[PDB]
């Protein structure tokens, strides 16, 4: 689904994954999807756009996930 | 009333013979069948012998049987012309496709004239100038001369044709006209809800105010059709050109497809094909048609072409063919594409009349052969350059090389028009500051700055405002940490009622597709007619 | 033998009918379901809509590929060209767009849902049975119709199969729904009619195709339009396939197709075989 | 100075092999191009007399 | 290759087996259907096969399936002409392809 | 234009008269050439006689060749460019001097009316597109 | 070609000379069969000559 996707590009372009090697960014992004929790992605879609509210909650929920390796 | 009516002889896709018992239509006569779905016209195109005529239908043949009746117009192809085309999109036949009513017509003209005389030439050579730096430098405009954008499908000759709308048009005093000939149909709704923002077409009561007519026999089109909506849009335009006195903007969108098909058509005229697969009469179709794209005495038509080379082949008869009717060819190139560099204009494939020390003076032009002579000798260098590097080269040629790969980015510009899918806004680049920004290079005023600090900016002041903002970017990795701090509490309330206020969609099982739909009973076996013509089903033998 | 005349233009059955339904290049069904019920005739050549027909794209559709979604989006009423080498990911870009509108269609409202048509011009049978396969245990068939002329088809079959699943597409689009068509392998559609044409002894052109064989693609694509307000609003979106020769793009079907669609999605095979899949160039 | 021109050489080889690829491509592009073109002016000339 | 594929057939259809097929030199079964068209007279089609190339060779490929009864697998030895894999013979016979097995000296 | 004749069958005139008007031209030049004066005629596009040519021969059904052109294509040449001589003293002693032209495509002068004119003219002006562009200009091969 | 080797044939059968035959051109002798070729109606060989090459 589309707000699945721009989270998981939300999570590569701002930078979130530079610790992850890039031996393990399909599991790092499978595992971002997964620990995010998934009331983020009904707002995303419901408002259709990254909201200043939302990208705060975005980047807070983005820190709190376990990347593998690393 | 049985005379001066053919009947349909043979039908073999859009071409039509039609046989007429008493009298026989001229060659360029239109002829109307009776009964048809749509206005069928046809133009007669050959006399075959035994009261037979040939011709090409304007729409879809789809449904003609062979004893329809088909009357004599007794006249060519005749479409509205004047004032009242303005701001108004045509077909092939002048019929309105816009559905703002009729067109309040001038003069009915017929489609098929003889081209002006030699006594009705001008010669007189002035400049009009694009704002597009790899144009008004290496191949010049001429104002009133024809103008050719050659192009390899999906190299940017629509978007260089749209540029040269939203830089000339505006700025010219007379009308344009488009004739979209082959071309998408999104395409010309995209240039007609374009041209209604921009207000050069008005609706409605302010329609006398509209600076363009729009002509189009787009890409759905059958062969017939394509090949003769090129000549209505010179109608329109040999109007105001004739009648009107007025300088006129023409502006055809893939004139390739006027060559193109003529050759589904001649394939079916019975005759013999000549080289790769085109009509033997490739040349005169193409030649009768340019020749009445002119600037006479009496008014000017600026003629801008867009030509499409079939599968990147510029030998191919057809482009090769429309080289020799133009004044001016920027040959747009497939690799120059590839590089970025937009527009893909070849700047040692495009050519002008122009480009001549006495008509553009003796300054912008020594620059202009300048800019050629290090890009040819670039070319030169490109396969030591590949298979041995640039280590190898000499230090006179590493400066020849390395000026050559920035004036072919400082030929690279934004458009008005792409800054929608490439988000980086337009720059009109005016002459005197293309001239002096290319001696710069050219002299080494500029060995200073990078490559890349020349890419996509319009003006030499913009390169230098870019190789600043490149180090600007490079000691701003050194800048700040960016941290956002307290600010939970300052307007963002929380994540979990921020889900309690989006509003839950009514979604709908049970698509329901079956609303206002009929549902013809289609039964097992074909069923088919019989020789009273009731619909029956297939009797059982083989 | 006698020869019978229908009375009326090439026509295939149209209609909510044809929904779930595996059908051969002229409209009769090949699955074994009995004959298509809740269906009507219309034609398989009918001109494109018009200037004032069309609207402006402005809808999103979403193909559920993150490398299509992000760097090539794709909105409602487009033709996007998916171009490239044999095996590259042309099918399975194509596939996962009909896969991703079944699970899209059950969170939209009733107007919004988008109906899949996958025409197979020259496919392997089998690769045809494979996909619907594919379809039923993913529930994707109940928003597809399936046009299938094989390789062992005859070969107006194959050059009538996208003009019959355009028209079965053509429902959706002029009823205010919107709809997806897929032609895979219009290659293989230009290859089947340079067949009848050089059997009806026409003359060739450039590759040996006739000189309307831009005309048999131009008029079949530019029946993906986005319908104006006052026509329903409703659209088509095409993706027409072309398989190209060692990534030979100055082919002459490519080019023509290329300059007819609006956008490309070139599938490089060098990034195939290097595990960059999809292989977005 | 020989162990820069070992590797120097080597991007030669690569950069002769993927311009001698590139151009077994179009020489393949050509040569279908000619038995297609010299065999339609074949027929374009037996169907004038046939 | 139509009287080698009904033998196979019947080992797929009424045997209800797994059936190899070998076709020696598919090449030379699009070159003698080539040699058939040009003899009654039709167009060459590109560089100067049949018209028909890609539903001869599909006709012939296409029933070389597994069905609900049987199997008829095909190995067929494949010669690339002028060794151009865009030659419209290889390039027609590899779409059928499902697999391949070259075999080096 | 005191000493000029123009003769001009352009595009839009019909493929015999672009046939015609090299023999046309040439005979205007031959009442020079048959009374002890001088002449030099140019056949610009040269190229495009033998495409207005094969025109008319593909539609009186004469059976295409090499590019659809006619058979005779190379006739049509050459018997056009051996009207261009330097006569004897008892013929007057006039001359006729022809400059042919010819357009290639990229350069390919393998083509096919290109190797005919090669073949019938004395000597060649080759003109290339890559010496164009370095500044020699006349771009002299 | 055939009038300049008949008065070559006649010194080499009745005056039972050697003869030297110069022939410059003779490409133009097949060129010039091409060119009366399809008119004599026989359908066209390889790259454009007559089938009796
Ligand atoms: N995104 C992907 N990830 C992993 N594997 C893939 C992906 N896409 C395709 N494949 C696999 O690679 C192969 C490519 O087949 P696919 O049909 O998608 O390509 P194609 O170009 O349509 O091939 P064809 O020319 O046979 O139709 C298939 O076996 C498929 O299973
Ligand atoms: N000046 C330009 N700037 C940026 N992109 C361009 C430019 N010109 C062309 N393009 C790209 O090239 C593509 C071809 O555009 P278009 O002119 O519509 O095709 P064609 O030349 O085949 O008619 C466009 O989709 C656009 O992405
Ligand atoms: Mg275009
Ligand atoms: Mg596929």
């Amino acid at each position: 689904p589309i707000e699945r996707q721009t989270v998981a590009v939300y999570a590569a372009t701002k930078g979130f994954l530079d610790k992850v090697r890039v031996q393990d960014i399909v599991a790092a992004e499978e595992a971002v999807i997964s620990q995010v929790n998934p009331a983020v992605f009904k707002i995303l879609k419901a408002n259709g756009k990254i909201t200043p509210a939302l990208d705060a909650h975005l980047k807070a929920e983005l820190r709190k996930v376990k990347l593998p390796g690393a | 009333p049985a005379i001066d009516a053919g009947y349909v002889s043979q039908v073999i896709g859009p071409v039509v013979d039609v046989r007429f018992d008493g009298e026989l239509p001229s060659i360029l006569s239109s002829l109307e069948v009776e009964g048809h779905s749509v206005r069928l016209v046809l133009e007669v195109a050959q006399h075959m012998g035994d009261n037979t005529v040939r011709c090409i239908a304007m729409d879809s043949t789809d449904g003609l049987v062979r004893g329809q009746k088909v009357v004599d117009t007794g006249s060519p192809i005749k479409v509205p012309v004047g004032r009242g085309t303005l701001g108004r999109i045509m077909n092939v036949i002048g019929e309105p496709v816009d559905e703002q009513g009729p067109i309040d017509a001038a003069d009915i003209w017929s489609i098929h004239r003889e081209a002006p005389e030699f006594t009705e030439q001008s010669t007189e050579q002035e400049i009009l100038v694009t704002g597009i730096k790899v144009v008004d430098l290496l191949a010049p405009y001429q104002r009133g001369g024809k103008i050719g954008l050659f192009g390899g499908a999906g190299v940017g000759k629509t978007v260089l044709i749209m540029e040269l709308i939203n830089n000339v048009a505006k700025a010219h005093g007379g009308f344009s006209v488009f004739a979209g000939v082959g071309e998408r149909t999104r395409e010309g709704n995209d240039l007609y809800r374009e041209m209604i923002e921009s207000g050069v077409i008005k609706l409605g009561a302010e329609r006398g105010n509209s600076k363009c007519t729009l002509v189009y026999g787009q890409m759905n089109e059958p062969p017939g059709a394509r090949a003769r909506v090129a000549l209505t849009g010179l109608t329109v335009a040999e109007y105001f050109r004739d009648i009107e006195g007025q300088d006129v903007l023409l502006f055809v969108d893939n004139i390739f497809r006027f060559t193109q098909a003529n050759s589904e058509v001649s394939a079916l005229l019975g005759r013999i094909p000549s080289a790769v697969g085109y009509q033997p009469t490739l040349a005169t179709d193409l030649g009768g048609l340019q020749e009445r794209i002119t600037t006479t005495t009496k008014g000017s038509i600026t003629s801008v072409q867009a030509v499409y080379v079939p599968a990147d082949d510029l030998t191919d008869p057809a482009p090769a063919t429309t080289f020799a009717h133009l004044d001016a060819t920027t040959v747009l190139s497939r690799s120059i594409a590839e590089l970025g560099i937009y527009p893909a204009v070849d700047p040692l494939d495009s050519t002008s009349r122009m480009l001549n020390p006495n008509v553009i003076g003796a300054e912008h032009y020594n620059v202009a052969r300048g800019v050629q002579k290090v890009l040819q000798d670039y070319k030169n260098l490109q396969d030591i350059i590949a298979i041995l590097g640039m280590d190898e080269l000499s230090e006179e040629d590493k400066l020849t090389v390395a000026r050559a790969r920035k004036i072919q980015r400082f030929l690279s510009q934004p458009f008005q028009v792409a800054e929608v899918f490439t988000g980086t806004p337009g720059k009109y680049v005016d002459l005197a500051d293309t001239i002096s920004g290319f001696q710069g290079v050219l002299t080494g005023k500029y060995d200073d700055l990078p490559e890349m600090a020349f890419y996509m900016v319009g003006d030499i002041k913009e390169v230098k405002e870019k190789a600043d903002k490149m180090a600007k970017d490079i000691a701003s990795r050194k800048e700040a940490d960016n941290k956002k701090v307290s600010e939970e509490l300052k307007d963002i309330p929380s994540l979990d009622k921020l889900v309690s206020e989006i509003k839950e969609v009514v979604i709908e099982e049970d698509d329901g597709l079956e609303e206002d739909f009929k549902a013809e009973a289609l039964s097992s076996e074909t069923v088919v007619l019989n020789e009273e013509g009731k619909s029956v089903p297939l009797p059982k033998k083989n | 033998d006698l020869v019978y005349r229908t009375g009326q233009i090439v026509n295939v059955p149209i209609g909510p009918g044809t929904l779930g339904r595996v059908t051969d290049g002229l409209g009769q069904p090949i699955d074994g379901k009995g004959p298509l019920t809740n269906v009507r005739s219309s034609l398989v050549e009918v001109k494109a809509p018009g200037i004032i027909a069309r609207q402006s794209v402005r809808e999103p559709l979403f193909t559920g590929v993150k490398a299509v979604d992000a760097l090539v989006p794709i909105g409602r009423g487009q033709r996007e060209l998916i171009i490239g080498d044999r095996q590259t990911g042309k099918t399975a870009v194509a596939i996962d767009a009909i896969i991703h509108q079944k699970n899209c269609n059950e969170q939209v409202p009733k107007a919004q849902r988008v109906y899949c048509v996958y025409v197979a011009v020259g496919q392997k049978r089998s690769t045809v049975a494979q996909l619907v396969k594919l379809f039923t245990q993913t529930g994707a068939m109940r928003y597809t119709i399936m046009v299938s002329a094989t390789a062992s088809d005859a070969a107006p079959l194959q050059f009538l199969a996208p003009y019959s699943g355009c028209a079965m597409a053509e429902y959706f689009r002029d009823t205010g729904k919107h709809g997806l068509i897929i032609y895979d392998d219009l290659s293989k559609q230009s290859v089947a009619y340079r067949q009848m044409s050089l059997l009806l002894r026409r003359p060739p052109g450039r590759e040996a195709f006739p000189g309307d064989v831009f005309y048999l693609h131009s008029r079949l694509l530019e029946r993906a339009a986005k319908l104006s307000k006052e026509l329903g609003g409703g659209s088509l979106t095409a993706f027409p396939v072309i398989e190209t020769q060692a990534g030979d793009v100055s082919a002459y079907i490519a080019t023509n197709v290329i300059s007819i669609t609006d956008g490309q999605i070139f599938l490089e095979t060098e990034l195939f075989y290097k595990g960059i899949r999809p292989a977005l160039n | 100075e020989h162990a820069s021109r070992m590797s120097a050489m080597e991007n030669s080889t690569k950069s002769a092999g993927e311009m001698l690829g590139k151009l077994t491509l179009d020489y393949n592009r050509k040569r279908q191009a000619t038995i297609t073109t010299e065999l339609i002016e074949i027929i374009a000339g037996a169907s004038a007399l046939m």
